[PDB]
């Protein structure tokens, strides 16, 4: 499970950084197709992905701001 | 799709690899138009700048060659005014090999050794002799552009 949430990480860092700003149900889309039925097989549901982005939040890792989250 | 695997798997090896000022991802829905991004190395006159690309997987893919183009207007002898990039690898040379990741080590590799033999644009290719004025000119119309 840490290797999994350690990836989601990094795969979250890329989408942000090329995409420049994505809702949560955006995130959690890219992560279903590009790595819970990618070839990483690793599972993650909504709440669960929420909580992570929110702490990513209040650590300062992440900004959320009108509805969406982008790197700071 | 073997295709739409091998691009999963393009992915995750450069999700897992971390190049330094090189990274991209799939531009929404599909797996088969990427957004990339290329920070210019240090010691080049290209440092501090950063491009965006989009990255088009074509039918026939990986034996066809991705169509690769900057989207970031780019000051650059082998780059086109349409964001083409005349580079050895996205035409004759491409192998079936290459990768995502390939790609762009090789053009951000590009921003800092020309061909000057190829030139996509002229006036770049006569200014990259003199790299303080050609870093200035850069640096004040990507501020322009």
């Amino acid at each position: 499970k840490e290797e999994e949430l350690l990836l989601f990480w990094t795969y979250i860092q890329a989408m942000l950084t090329n995409l420049e700003s994505l809702s949560l149900d955006r995130i959690y889309n890219m992560l279903r197709m590009f790595v819970v039925t990618g070839p990483a097989l690793a599972e993650i549901d909504l709440q669960e992905l929420q909580g992570y982005l929110q702490k990513k939040v209040r650590d300062q890792q992440l900004v959320y701001s009108a509805g969406v989250y982008r790197l700071p | 799709g073997p295709v739409g695997k091998r691009l999963q798997q393009e992915l995750m090896t450069l999700m897992m690899s971390g190049d330094k000022g090189i990274s991209a991802f799939p531009e929404s829905d599909n797996l088969f138009k990427w957004v990339g991004t290329i920070h210019g190395a240090a010691g080049t006159v290209y440092e501090d700048l950063r491009y965006k690309l989009s990255l088009e997987f074509p039918s026939g893919y990986p034996y066809n060659a991705p169509t690769v183009k900057f989207l970031t207007p780019c000051y650059h002898p082998n780059v086109d005014t349409q964001g083409n990039i005349c580079l050895d690898i996205l035409k004759e040379k491409w192998s079936a090999l290459y990768d995502v990741r390939t790609i762009l080590l090789s053009i951000q590799s590009l921003l800092g050794e020309p061909n000057i033999d190829s030139p996509l644009n002229t006036h770049a290719a006569e200014l990259w002799k003199n790299p303080t004025a050609f870093k200035k000119y850069l640096q004040e119309t990507y501020s322009k552009q």
